């Protein structure tokens, strides 16, 4: 038997972004939205059995911020290498026509964690029902991220997980279509 | 402020020796100047007032108690709040949340201070 | 935007072996793609992975009180959070939804989808004959929403009448889930 | 697992045609790109060209007008050609794998090497 | 009950 | 054509010693550097890519680094199978250029 529980946080400059989440064998338990000061559970059932106060994560980001600015001057402002992402488009289950499913855009092995993810249906951006995770950690210290588009599979639509990273030159578009 | 009857747990982050955490008056005005629309005028006065309330409360703690750990942690957490303020300085709801957040940080500062003195 | 970027990461990891008998705590600090400092519960202190993290290790390891609370974090943090969440994380049991379908007549795929945990066991049978020659598996796919999926493909298609059977053995079920596929 | 294997004739008479083949297993060429490198006996390496997963090919300016790189995704093998042989083409020929279709994806897995003298 | 958290340290 | 100057051509050291291989470019390469190892048998294996990202199947004694325009590959302790040839590689733009190379010798 082997189980792993991970608490992962990061801070980024000069975008001034942060994160705080919990991980179990590569699956997220909860994260805190610091803008709203609310604890968000990955599955709604998890809130009925355990509780976490989102207020305590604020002091962690305040330490992550002061750590990053100390490491930047120490490395002589050595920029991070913009590692381009490997992007995979999956589905939650085998797909069927006119039967609800969930498109998954696995954005893997990238750094830093800034991505302009946009679900494109026949070329136009879509935000109806779109869900996303937070930047999930990795063993090689790169990042994973899942973007979900609850969709009704059909043959008349094609989907693109347009990924914009600074390690690329043009936007990365990973295609998906039925059959 | 009498000692808290039931102080909560107090974490430690080793923030005793940080310098240059307080935003000067010039830096504050740059933050306020981002609030320039017709709907933020009423709430900005509240925000500036609470920030002024935060500054006096924070600078009162350093005077007698002089707890550098929670003083610096207050501004380090404030630095995170001003980051949210910078990205949205015309959001009425967020400013009120940042006011409540700044009151939580003051409440947490008192909560942590009454814990440390007893210990 | 072409300005340089600077990234800082922090991870706390609890490793569980045989329930809670052996617990390993691994705390890591990552600056720009490279781990610089780490805490190992077996070692019991911070070790500088690189020369960048060397000042941190000599600094964090000098605080006695925070090291004791970090060694004890196997109980107060790792074991505690294990008991808090084991009812929906470790004891979590979601049955696989197993289905079979032929691609294009070969490479018979057995879809094991929406199961938890990921410790799956898929075996192909030819009327009880466990076929091990043409089996190819895509691997264990993690969906990010506390589920898993996996496609296992069998290369050798049979003649008419040879009923291939995909058997799935998962901790969520005592009787293995069998989905049979027929022939021409 | 991921493996790359180079094969090709070793006898290269002066002023002839050359051809090298690289065979890959454990991945797909529709998702990865193949580089080509060569190494003269007892000296350094020299990048020749690259073909990406989409099919875009980028040769070397110094050795252009001679190099030629192709692929066959179904057969999972790569090809190299170098016309107008000479005495400096004596070297070891290698192949390597890189992800995607952009130069900033690093190469990961190498072959063993085929020889021409 | 409640999930707990570990707190980082500040570099020198 | 970016010119890579691999600082050592040959290095002699015993086992369990720290060695550094420095690679320098004539232009800005934006941290896109890959390190390689070629054993005397003639097989080549990647160690570090993106100048700081260790490969998955690599011992934890191989470290990549970047400091301005000076890149490096560091071996914290030398085993018996570490004595081989090493080549840096820039891939920021075409043509990809390798260093001359470094031969690691058992003293
Ligand atoms: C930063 O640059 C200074 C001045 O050239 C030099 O002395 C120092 O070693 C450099 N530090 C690093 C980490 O590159
Ligand atoms: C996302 O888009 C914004 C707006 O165009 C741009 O400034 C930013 O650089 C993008 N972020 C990326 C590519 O990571
Ligand atoms: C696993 O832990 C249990 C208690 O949780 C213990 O009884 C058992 O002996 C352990 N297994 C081994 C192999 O030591």
């Amino acid at each position: 038997e082997e189980h792993v529980i991970i608490q992962a946080e990061f801070y980024l400059n000069p975008d001034q972004s942060g994160e705080f989440m919990f991980d179990f064998d590569g699956d997220e338990i909860f994260h805190v939205d610091m803008a709203k000061k609310e604890t968000v559970w990955r599955l709604e059932e998890f809130g009925r059995f355990a509780s976490f106060e989102a207020q305590g994560a604020l002091a962690n980001i305040a330490v992550d911020k002061a750590n990053l600015e100390i490491m930047t001057k120490r490395s002589n402002y050595t920029p991070i290498t913009n590692v381009p992402p490997e992007v995979t488009v999956l589905t939650n289950s085998p797909v069927e026509l006119r039967e609800p499913n969930v498109l998954i855009c696995f954005i893997d092995k990238f750094t830093p964690p800034v991505v302009n993810v946009t679900w494109l249906r026949n070329g136009k951006p879509v935000t109806t029902g779109v869900s996303e995770t937070v930047f999930l950690p990795r063993e090689d210290h790169l990042f994973r991220k899942f973007h979900y588009l609850p969709f009704l599979p059909s043959t008349e639509d094609v989907y693109d997980c347009r990924v914009e990273h600074w390690g690329l030159d043009e936007p990365l578009l990973k295609h998906w279509e039925f059959d | 402020k009498l000692r808290c009857e039931n102080p909560k747990k107090a974490s430690i982050y080793l923030a005793q020796n940080l310098n240059n955490v307080v935003f000067t008056n010039k830096e504050l005005e740059d933050i306020y100047d981002l609030s320039n629309k017709e709907e933020t005028k009423e709430v900005l006065k509240k925000f500036k007032e609470k920030v002024n309330q935060f500054y006096r409360h924070a600078f009162d703690i350093i005077n007698k108690y002089g707890d550098k750990e929670v003083f610096n942690m207050m501004f380090l957490k404030l630095s995170v709040v001003f980051d949210i303020q910078r990205k949205e300085a015309n959001n009425v709801e967020q400013i009120k949340r940042n006011i409540a957040t700044l009151d939580e940080i003051m409440a947490k500062a008192d909560n942590d201070l009454c814990y440390f003195i007893s210990q | 935007d072409t300005r340089p970027r600077f990234l800082w990461q922090l991870k706390f990891e609890c490793h569980f072996f045989n329930g809670t008998e052996r617990v390993r705590l691994l705390e890591r600090c990552i600056y720009n793609q490279e781990e610089s400092v780490r805490f190992d519960s077996d070692v019991g202190e911070y070790r500088a992975v690189t020369e960048l993290g060397r000042p941190d290790a000599e600094y964090w390891n000098s605080q006695k009180d925070l090291l004791e609370q970090r060694r004890a974090a196997v109980d107060t943090y790792c074991r505690h959070n294990y008991g808090v969440g084991e009812s929906f994380t470790v004891q979590r049991r979601v049955e696989p939804k197993v289905t079979v379908y032929p691609s294009k007549h070969n490479l018979l795929v057995c879809s094991v989808s929406g199961f938890y945990p990921g410790s799956i066991e898929v075996r192909w049978f030819r009327n009880g004959q466990e076929e091990k020659a043409g089996v190819v598996s895509t691997g264990l796919i993690q969906n990010g929403d506390w589920t898993f999926q996996t496609l296992v493909m069998l290369e050798t298609v049979p003649r008419s009448g040879e009923v291939y059977t995909c058997q799935v053995e998962h901790p969520s079920v005592t009787s293995p889930l069998t989905v049979e596929w027929r022939a021409s | 697992q991921v493996q790359l294997k180079e094969s090709g004739p070793g006898l290269v008479a002066p002023s002839q045609s050359l051809s090298i083949t690289c065979t890959v297993s454990g991945f797909s060429l529709t998702s990865y790109g193949v580089h080509w490198v060569r190494q003269p006996p007892g000296k350094g390496l020299e990048w020749l060209g690259v073909i990406w997963a989409g099919g875009s090919i980028n040769y070397n300016s110094a050795l252009m007008s001679r190099l030629s790189i192709s692929k066959d995704n179904f057969k999972s093998q790569v090809f190299l050609k170098m016309s107008s042989l000479q005495t400096d083409d004596t070297a070891m020929y290698y192949c390597a794998r890189a992800y995607g279709d952009y130069v900033h994806y690093a190469m990961d897995y190498w072959g063993q090497g085929t020889s021409v003298t | 009950s409640k999930m707990r958290m570990a707190t980082p340290l500040l570099m020198q | 054509d970016i010119q890579m100057t691999q600082s050592p051509s040959s290095l002699s050291a015993s086992l369990g010693q720290r060695v550094s291989l420095t690679c320098r470019a004539s232009q800005e390469i934006s941290g896109y550097l890959t390190w390689l190892q070629q054993k005397p048998d003639g097989t080549i294996k990647r160690l570090v890519y993106a100048a700081s990202t260790l490969d998955s199947g690599v011992p934890k004694r191989f470290s990549g680094s970047r400091s301005g325009s000076d890149y490096s590959l560091t071996i914290s302790s030398l085993e018996s199978e570490d004595f081989a040839d090493y080549y840096c590689l820039q891939y920021t733009n075409y043509p990809l250029t390798f260093g001359a190379g470094t031969k690691l010798e058992l003293k």
